[PDB]
């Protein structure tokens, strides 16, 4: 049509575009053209959903033409000289790859159903057709399509075959080809395998059998042993972690028979090993050890023999052990600590961990090897040896093998440091990074008291003496860990925290860990171990191996609570909120309220960090004053007139209402309801979501809960309506708009008909409106009666007996008599004898107030005698 | 294709060999596989056909699919096994022990579902289904009656098999297949499982490609089949669906909506009223995402789904001149949806 004619103008441009598609600088231009094509597809989507669909069909036809070209390439037989002037398949492939990159974004936009698995299969065929980088670019687009599509049923075996082809490529991959190959596409395949079972359990056993063939490829093949790109080697280790470590399903698979093959694959996997990815393999080996654990309970020796071979290289010479091999021997020492008795704990401990003393003899040889190493030797390798010493400390775990060995380790830790922080003592230090210093500080922190307890205090003094970068974060951790008894005692950390309240960001994170010991976690320390049950920290280096189990004043927190600030970067409370995030506080409560007020202010709206922690604080007067400060902050947000600031306050208000059982939080919800009444968006829609979150915390009965929720709070809501009634400002239409706002409140009540909910509310409201006795409210009540189109003034006489009970329920004394006179002007002749005729249940309602009515109920009885004609 | 296609046919045979490839079954084929003597002869023929499938390998073709005469022969043998499952369904239809016979039929249905996966794997088995009794396969027509009559999971597998068949089927063949779904939509229930409903939604996307289902329209409201299905979708009780799986069923509905949006052809329509309710349900999901404020892959998928939902909402506003009239029913949700849209804009990066 006319749009087609515009497309035809584009087609004339397209013949020019094909020359643009292949050029030296064309690929950068083609990427811009592909973005323009994606924009054109977006523009087609903007012009019509159908126009995007027509464009998608044209794109599908272009994809089909590319698939036919791919099929000819897959055939490898006849090639058209021209596929449109002169066509080059490599030039066409580059143009196709640019089209594919726009297409992959378009395909995600298209979200085609039942017309995409074939395209994914075509992409897998295109990847098989593709060679090197062109295949890798296709694979990356396919991986993005796969992530959106999960696994196509249509790709079926061919997708498994493509994974098998990738495994074949892995078996024989050039390093340049590996550089061409995309780690992220490999990572996406690793991502596709589940960490546990999940999708991998969903994934076919035959696909798992293809994975077993993939397991035969690479390390079982020894292709992994053959030199590989480190990212590719990491990806292969990640893939083994993704599937082999996961061991998802596998009931169909050989399982324990496969595991013996897997153990043979694991021996192939260790490959060179020490003589990283090996650490990931060690984590997989630790997972295999974990699999051996419990299953062994109603192998490890072979692993010990492999360790013994690494030890034998160290034994022949310090030089003979590879530094990587020395690191490999150190690696899994923590896993060995986890294995046997720690594994038995989580019993018999029949399995035995490798002896620390044999390791210590290797460590003594390693200390000799470090002395043996030349200044060019060791250095960063010595830092790896220090990391190996740190691994030995992790292996020592709760108990050092010997106090003297711990003293030797402390001397080894001192190496670079002189004084502060061992028969060799200073001379060993004389014979001998900030991160290395931090690792030494961590190791000094890890030892507690026992041998060289004064040296550990000296090490804490050394941590005070140097606090730079990681060492400063380590120093804050060290001071807390320097004495378990000091940890049990409560004292200001001071030190760097005294020098700067933040003490710098790295110290602040360490302070947050100290904060984790502080507050809900008991100040007294039992075990005092942060090790917990660490698994593998992603690609991160393991680094450190690491009342509750036994009521803390904010004033007791003192400066650390003061140190957290809106000015402080924070983002977020994180570890510092800690257990407290998971009383007669008095001035400490006021200090806590100030910290809460800073949280209520929220330096970052996203960090409001406050949520959940506030609920724990709610679980944990001054809080009402903090709520008043929060209301002032809400007023400040209205003064700010910033939607994001208003939203953060609304979110905090919503969290608070769910967080607190107490009425003041419900009153805050009523304030939120006043916010819900306010215009400019958010407001009630945000409030309704907040109300639903409060309702979920409430486990509310709806209207029965609402009557408990409302009552005086409904009267306060009515008072807010009365404030609107007081200044309705469109004449009857403005009153109707106020009625519509009341109708919205009835809709918020959502009981039966909103008008029916309103009618039940109205009888209570009419007494409340009478109690306010505003002339504007009286006009609003007449408008409300017109909106009701009900009994109106006749209803008001029925309302008046309830209103008289409301007047009995709240008494303004002489002001109430003036209000009664205002009510009397609305009343005109009034109940008169009929009030004497009634009373009864309305009098009973005054009786129901009882002691709260107090003298006023007796006065009401005297008033009833006056109405009739009881002091 | 060629030997690699034969290997793919062998892999489908290997899945049949694997015990059981179908979920919830200890064993597939073999003892589970096995006149009764004629059926045993058919099972031997199917094994020969599986050996033959190992020996030998446009839009309806889709991705090229290996075709094996032995796989088609296995499919006829599978049809005899399906007929025994159908006979239990026919006995149930006659009825106005049997559950154990139904369990045996269910194992046969699971084998038929494995056969359906094999049919997705093999073009010739799909072609035999495409030819049908004369159209729908006579065993497949009995299976469609069985689907109308665990058993719900088998029906979901049959719906998934039908969706796979529809992709294999030519659009005209798919149109002949189409309207089986309209009877199926009546069979589909809120009480019937959401995972089964999600399979039905996948079948509905295959149906949307089919011309007869495309002829079926949201307009005509409850009387229209599409609108009634949308109204069930609008309720979104999803009692069977949990967490991501409930989101995945919504995402599948969003993908089906996207397919309708792609099509040029796609109150008066229950589905248009349902779409405002569905947008509100999407807004409730968006509000949960706003409460979440994508490190999890499911969270990343949800964020993409939320972006898709926002595009569908933009499409719905474009679709209806009275966006506000739809909005007024969903207006409390719409104010939350506008906050969610701002969160989605914040989410977009």
């Amino acid at each position: 049509e006319a749009k087609g004619s515009c497309i035809e103008f584009s087609n004339w441009i397209i013949t020019r575009l094909l020359r643009i598609a292949a050029t030296p600088s064309c690929h950068l231009l083609h990427k811009k053209i592909c973005e323009v094509i994606c924009s054109l597809l977006f523009l087609f989507k903007s012009k019509s959903p159908a126009i995007f669909g027509v464009l998608t069909k044209e794109l599908l036809q272009l994809f089909e033409d590319l698939v036919y070209l791919h099929r000819r390439n897959v055939m490898g037989h006849a090639v058209e000289w021209p596929v449109v002037q002169l066509m080059s398949m490599q030039n066409l492939e580059f143009i196709e790859v640019t089209l594919l990159m726009v297409l992959t974004r378009i395909i995600a936009i298209v979200f085609f159903r039942r017309q995409e698995l074939l395209l994914w299969q075509i992409g897998c065929v295109l990847l098989e057709y593709g060679s090197p980088k062109i295949k890798s670019l296709a694979i990356s687009f396919l991986t993005e399509l796969f992530q959106l599509g999960g696994l196509p049923a249509q790709p079926a075996s061919t997708f498994f075959s493509s994974f098998l082809e990738l495994l074949k490529h892995l078996v024989e991959m050039d390093t340049d080809q590996l550089k061409l190959y995309e780690e992220p596409l490999s990572k996406l395949i690793k991502t596709l395998f589940p960490f546990e079972a999940e999708a991998y359990r969903n994934i076919e056993p035959v696909y798992l059998n293809m994975l077993l063939e993939k397991l035969c490829v690479m390390f079982e093949d020894g292709v992994l042993m053959r030199l590989k790109s480190d990212l590719l080697k990491a990806a292969l280790c990640h893939l083994l972690q993704y599937f082999l470590k996961f061991v998802p399903a596998g009931y169909e698979s050989a399982l324990q028979v496969r595991k013996v093959y897997v153990r043979n694959i694991c021996k192939a996997l260790l490959d060179v090993l020490g003589i990283y990815l090996l650490g990931p393999l060690y984590a997989a080996l630790k997972m295999e050890s974990m699999e051996i654990i419990e299953e062994i309970q109603c192998l490890w020796s072979a692993l010990k023999q492999k360790a013994e071979s690494l030890q034998i290289s160290l034994e022949y010479s310090g030089l003979k052990n590879p530094v990587i091999e020395m690191l490999e021997g150190i690696a899994v020492v923590l896993q060995l600590t986890a294995l046997c008795t720690v594994h038995c704990s989580h019993p018999s401990v029949v399995i035995t961990w490798m002896s620390l003393d044999f390791y210590t003899k290797v460590l003594k040889s390693c200390r000799s090897l470090l002395e043996s190493v030349q200044k060019l030797d060791l250095e960063a390798t010595i830092d790896k040896v220090v990391k190996i010493y740190d691994a030995l400390i992790y292996m020592q775990v709760n108990s050092s093998f010997e106090d003297h060995i711990l003293e030797d380790l402390c001397g080894m830790l001192s190496l670079p440091w002189i004084y502060s922080h061992t028969t060799f003592a200073a001379n060993l230090l004389t014979l001998s990074s900030p991160q290395a210093q931090s690792r030494c500080v961590f190791l000094l922190t890890l030892f507690p008291r026992r041998i060289f307890l004064e040296w550990r205090t000296a090490v804490y003094n050394w941590a005070l003496q140097s606090s730079h970068e990681v060492i400063r974060a380590s120093c804050v951790s060290g001071f807390f860990i320097l004495l378990q008894q000091q940890n049990s005692c409560n004292r200001v950390p001071k030190i760097l925290i005294d020098k700067v309240k933040d003490d710098s960001d790295i110290v602040k994170k360490e302070f947050a860990s100290i904060l984790g010991q502080l507050v809900c976690t008991l100040h007294g320390m039992f075990y005092l171990t942060s090790s917990l049950t660490e698994p593998f920290s992603e690609h991160g280096h393991v680094d450190l191996f690491c009342q509750h189990e036994c009521q803390l004043k904010a004033s007791v927190c003192k400066p650390f609570l003061f140190l957290l600030k809106k000015k402080i970067p924070s983002p977020v409370k994180l570890a510092f909120i800690d257990n407290l995030h998971h009383r007669e506080d008095e001035t400490d409560v006021k200090a806590v309220l100030g910290t809460l007020l800073n949280l209520m202010e929220d330096p970052d709206k996203d960090v409001r960090a406050f949520s959940g922690n506030i609920k724990h604080i709610l679980e944990s007067f001054i809080k009402e004053l903090f709520v008043l400060r929060m209301k002032e902050a809400y007023t400040h947000a209205q003064i700010s007139r910033n939607n994001e600031l208003k939203d953060t306050l609304i979110l905090t208000t919503g969290d608070i209402g769910r967080a607190a059982k107490g009425d003041l939080v419900p009153f805050a919800l009523l304030h939120l309801l006043h916010c819900l009444l306010s215009k400019s968006a958010s407001v009630s829609g945000a409030a309704y979501t907040e109300i639903r979150a409060l309702v979920a915390a409430k486990s509310v009965k709806l209207q029965s809960f609402f009557s408990q929720y409302k009552k005086p709070i409904c009267q306060f809501l009515v008072e807010s309506l009365h404030s609107s009634q007081m200044t309705a400002l469109d004449v009857a239409h403005q009153r109707e708009m106020a009625l519509n706002t009341l109708s919205e409140i009835a809709n918020v009540f959502d009981f039966p008909d909103l008008n029916r909910f309103l009618t039940r509310t109205l009888q209570v409201l009419l007494p409340d409106l009478a109690a306010k006795a505003s002339p504007a409210a009286s006009a609003l009540i007449r408008t409300l009666g017109k909106q009701l189109n009900v009994n109106r003034r006749e209803i008001l006489i029925n309302n008046f007996k309830y209103i008289f009970s409301h007047l009995v329920c709240s008494c303004s004394k002489d002001e109430l008599e003036r209000a009664l006179h205002y009510l009397k002007n609305e009343t005109e002749i009034e109940l008169g004898s009929l009030l004497r005729q009634d009373f009864q249940g309305l009098h009973n309602e005054l009786l129901l107030r009882i002691g709260e009515h107090y003298q006023q109920v007796f006065n009401g009885l005297s008033i009833l005698a006056s109405f009739a004609s009881i002091i | 294709w060629r030997q690699r296609s034969n290997t793919q046919g062998s892999i489908l045979i290997n899945l049949l060999l694997k015990q059981p490839l179908i979920p919830g079954s200890s064993l597939s084929l073999c003892h589970l596989l096995s006149s009764l003597s004629a059926l045993r002869e058919a099972q031997n023929l199917a094994f020969t056909g599986l050996n033959l499938v190992a020996r030998n390998e446009g839009g309806r073709r889709a991705f090229p699919l290996c075709q094996l005469p032995g796989a088609v022969h296995f499919l006829p043998l599978v049809q005899f096994f399906i007929g025994l499952h159908c006979q239990a369904l026919q006995d149930l239809a006659a009825a106005k022990p049997e559950d154990s016979v139904c369990i045996l039929e269910g194992f046969s249905v699971t084998a038929l579902s494995i056969l359906q996966h094999l049919v997705c794997h093999s073009g010739a088995v799909v072609s035999l289904l495409l030819s049908g009794v004369g159209g729908q396969h006579p065993l497949l027509k009995m299976l469609l009656h069985l689907l109308a009559f665990l058993q719900a999971s088998v029906l979901t597998q049959c719906l998934k098999v039908l969706v796979k068949l529809a992709e294999n089927t030519s659009c005209d063949f798919l149109p002949r297949f189409q309207c089986v779904f309209q009877v199926l939509p009546k069979c589909l229930s809120p009480e019937t499982p959401l995972p089964s409903v999600l399979l039905a939604v996948e079948l509905l996307s295959l149906l949307a490609d089919h011309d007869q289902l495309a002829p079926q329209l949201c307009s005509h409201s409850e009387g229209c089949l599409l609108l009634l299905l949308y109204m069930y979708i609008t309720s979104r009780p999803d009692r069977v669906a949990l967490e991501t799986q409930w989101l995945q069923l919504e995402q599948e509905v969003v993908w089906l909506l996207a397919k309708l949006g792609v099509q040029s052809p796609l109150s008066n329509c229950q589905c248009n009223v349902e779409v405002v309710r569905a947008l509100t349900v999407m807004l409730h999901r968006q509000w949960l995402t706003v409460r979440r404020a994508p490190r999890t892959d499911q969270q990343r998928r949800t964020v993409r789904c939320l972006r898709d939902t926002v595009l569908l909402l933009h499409g719905l506003s474009q679709k209806d001149k009275l966006f506000m009239m739809h909005c007024v029913e969903v207006l409390h949700q719409f104010d939350q949806v506008m906050p969610g849209v701002s969160m989605l804009i914040r989410g977009l990066p």
